[PDB]
């Protein structure tokens, strides 16, 4: 779901950890303000850091016989804020490369565009129109971690076209195939978080 | 899963307590090459390079890293597939030249992998998360991500007991049962970490202090020998993969 | 003959830290086995290892005298030292009656085996408690209960008493010995071996990974040398009724006043 | 003489609630071992929650070595740097990525340079005989141990007075009369030793006076002596007494006739 340790050319690496840049230091400024506002924010914030990194080293039942890890994406979308997000998803990505060996520090910023800044940002779209749309809150979760996770795997299909267009089929080349590739893996997986985050907005409501 | 054994190992081993200066360049160093250096001359090299480091320089009792390595491989199997093929208006076929832009692409991986691998193998996050502190990231955030760093383990840890109640009691039957059960360890990890934030701010202010966060580290300064040297290896076996 | 046995264990964590090392271990039917030892000793593990929570680089264990264990969980069940790891649905009926009910046990049979294990565990209702709402102790029988809603042949469960107080500590001894009574084979480990023999007669030494001693309740707890190699002395009394006798003309030691008189 | 630290009454419940912490001024005496005494829910670890600025309660007013401190803001700084708090749970007080990280956090929001603050701390880090476990990561420790970093990491400022709570939780005989001498250790350099308990006999280890309370009043303060013994006294709140001897009618750390 990562893209591994330098499967990013560096005219790329550096070109999406520019077209991050510009939404880490957004949230960063205003992590700056919350600090400034109330200095404890060092402790719900870096709480809610750990947990992300947390959920999604956990494991899922895949829709299929895989066994996935969810995404935080989703459920993280609905109780934190997207933006507050973009610096800690970026935080959270350099745990899941420096202790599960699964990110990567040259696509982290890469990687950083899709998991924390276009996951997000589209994982509340879905939920708070499909709350301007009376759907029930039960699928307003679900659809905003679906098609937050499809959102991943699009985006980084699509920055895996840019970085190798197709031989033959130019730039949507790798595109399709690349959505097709991933396609089987990861929409076990974003059904199955996607109802995973249904139960667990569940509880949160209880409690 | 999870990743307290990477952890403590990068804090049982010969290379721990020398300086991050350097091992924070011997990887973050040829790991930059790697990505930049062509490839069939260059990341050959460097590999074996950054492996000699690895298990020469810092021997690492793996040896049993490929455990930690291997779950890329995994992932680029098939990126390296999609190279192979694929398309046009016509079925079918292997590209022109796919088994090269394929295994110019595993090299070039693998290589900057072993660089991550060496950084995640002797040198704790902690310590690559305090040099930021010479570089621009202001104060803050390097507490927090220190912060977080921390939670981390002490979240693992009430999660991994969860986990394992339920897994007793059953936990595990039907696989639905399963994750139904998963989400009442994950349901159940948001408010336990948002209080067991609350009580660290508690109990911190015992120092005339809750926030702020300055610490004393007990890290060497890797003196400038070592950086002479280093950098000289690397630019070296930069200019030679660029032959 | 043996219910729950232990091949010469071996399993390390990290390059590997050997937190076992080739321990050997044997539980009989209907008993009372403390694990004694050191803390950070990791009986945990070996614990962890007997309920199927772990599988070892090399472990054998054993069911009727013999090497899927959905039956082997059934058989034998867990209680963590922390109560609220354990304890996650909403109210106390809910915890119980989700380990019958994660069993194929149907409303009506969870209906009535939750029966016995608040009775048995001496919960009374009320009922409630829910997921939380109190201290710690009745927590763990909580805890304990649900273990026991399960058709258990043995119990693993680690420390009996910590944290908890003295007349905690009393009663919940109370209702775990009447627990032997119904003929269950319980495991603990501890550091207080007060609590040993305030329950075990078998006890068994854990040092470094290894069970260098066991199966005398008393004899462990009288071999004082023995005990000094794990860093621990012998039970009060006993410590001193050893030390009594010496002077004392001495044959048997009472934990209740048996000291000599006049005139 | 005058008291290094006492309390009014205190006074303190929850807001829309019941009591917190009545009106118990306790004073302790400079330079001795008070182990206030009941199992909770009486809210000792409330108590000294109170003795250290931690909380303002709504009525009480705590003064420390002879008058008043001014809370609210400010002044509890300085309050701190006095008194200090070892809670129950290590991972309570410790963020603090190694030890000497942590401990190192005390001089340093303390008042200190850099030079001087890490002497400090290796002072203190030997005040605990952990000085071979000085850049091992905290969450890789020993519940005893982090517990002994929490109490470092305190001693490292140098306060007269040290609370404690529950500091023997969960620890073995050996490791908990190990840390026994380390803190008899600090009461014999001079250090006022307050603390909770509910294993009585530790009491009878390591204090001077006692205090007992249940309700939230202390109803018992004297000697160890005539407390820990006094069985009646004991009574009303809900324990026994270490073993020591069981008859005087002739006509806790062991000594014996036989």
């Amino acid at each position: 779901m990562h893209i591994m340790e330098g499967y990013l050319p560096v005219t790329h690496a550096i070109g999406w950890s520019l077209a991050a840049a510009p939404f880490v230091v957004a949230g960063a400024l205003k992590i700056r303000k919350i600090v400034a506002e109330r200095p404890e924010a060092r402790m719900t914030l870096a709480a809610a850091g750990a947990f992300a990194f947390v959920l999604s080293a956990l494991k899922i039942p895949s829709v299929t016989g895989s066994c996935s890890h969810p995404t935080g994406t989703g459920l993280g979308a609905v109780v934190f804020g997207p933006s507050v997000m973009a610096v800690l998803g970026v935080i959270v990505l350099l745990f899941q490369a420096l202790l599960l060996a699964h990110g990567g520090l040259t696509t982290l910023g890469a990687n950083a565009f899709s998991m924390a800044i276009v996951g997000p940002w589209v994982a509340f779209g879905v939920y708070k129109l499909a709350g301007k749309a009376g759907a029930s809150m039960a699928v307003a979760v679900f659809l905003a971690a679906f098609l937050g996770d499809l959102a991943t795997y699009v985006t980084t299909s699509l920055q895996l076209a840019l970085a190798y267009p197709d031989p033959a089929s130019g730039f949507l080349g790798a595109a399709l195939k690349f959505g097709s590739v991933f396609a089987l893996t990861q929409i076990p997986l974003a059904i199955a978080e996607g109802f995973l985050t249904v139960i667990v907005v569940d509880a949160l409501a209880g409690k | 899963m999870s990743i307290a054994s990477i952890d403590r190992v990068a804090a049982q081993g010969h290379w721990r307590s020398r300086p991050l200066a350097e091992k924070s360049l011997i990887g973050l160093g040829f790991l930059a090459l790697a990505v930049t250096v062509p490839p069939f001359p260059g990341a050959v090299l460097v590999t074996v390079a950054i492996l000699a480091f690895t298990f020469l320089g810092a021997r690492v009792p793996l040896r049993f890293w490929a455990s930690v390595a291997v779950l890329p491989l995994g992932f680029l199997t098939t990126g390296a597939a999609v190279l192979l093929i694929q398309i046009g208006p016509e079925g079918i076929g292997l590209a022109p030249d796919g088994p090269a832009k394929a295994a110019a692409l595993v090299m070039r991986a693998t290589a900057a992998t072993c660089c991550l691998l060496f950084l995640a193998t002797t040198t704790p996050a902690a310590d690559l998360l305090s040099g930021l502190r010479r570089w621009r990231v202001p104060a803050e955030l390097i507490e927090i991500a220190l912060l977080t760093y921390r939670f981390v383990f002490i979240l693992a840890e009430e999660a991994a007991a969860m986990t394992t109640a339920q897994r007793a009691r059953l936990g595990h039957a039907t696989r639905r049962r399963w994750l139904r059960s998963t989400a009442q360890v994950i349901a159940a990890l948001l408010p336990r970490a948002l209080t067991r934030a609350r009580r660290l701010e508690t109990g911190l202010g015992a120092r005339n202090w809750q926030g702020e966060m300055r610490v004393l580290s007990t890290r060497p300064p890797a003196s400038a020998r070592v950086l002479g040297l280093i950098l000289t290896l690397q630019a070296a076996i930069l200019a030679a993969g660029v032959l | 003959t043996p219910i729950l046995a232990a091949e010469a264990l071996t399993y390390a964590f990290p390059g590997g830290v050997k937190a076992l090392d080739d321990l050997s271990l044997a539980v009989p039917k209907g008993e009372s086995l403390a694990i004694l030892g050191p803390n950070g000793a990791g009986k945990s593990t070996l614990l962890l290892h007997l309920n199927g929570t772990l599988r070892p680089q090399s472990g054998r264990v054993l069911l009727g005298g013999t090497a899927d264990l959905t039956g082997w969980r059934r058989r034998v069940g867990l209680v963590l030292q922390d109560a609220d790891d354990q304890l996650f649905a909403t109210t106390v009926f809910e915890d119980v009656s989700f380990g019958p009910l994660n069993l194929g046990l149907s409303e009506a049979e969870a209906r009535a085996r939750v029966e016995e294990a608040l009775a048995a565990l001496s919960i009374s209702d009320l009922r409630d408690r829910p997921t939380h709402m109190l201290s710690g102790g009745q927590k763990r029988r909580v805890a304990i209960a649900g273990a026991v809603a399960m058709r258990p042949e043995v119990l693993l469960l680690d420390e009996p008493t910590a944290g908890l107080d003295l007349a905690g500590t009393e009663q919940l001894l109370t209702l775990l010995r009447g627990l032997r009574a119904a003929g269950m084979t319980l495991v603990f480990s501890t550091h207080d071996v007060e609590l040993a023999a305030a329950l075990a007669d078998r006890v068994a030494l854990f040092r470094t990974g290894r069970v260098l001693a066991e199966g005398a309740a008393e004899a462990v707890l009288s071999d004082r040398a023995t005990l000094a190699k794990v860093a621990l002395r012998p039970p009060l009394v006993i410590d001193l009724a050893l030390l009594a006798r010496d002077h004392g003309l001495l044959a048997p030691e009472a934990p209740l006043p048996k000291t000599r008189d006049a005139l």
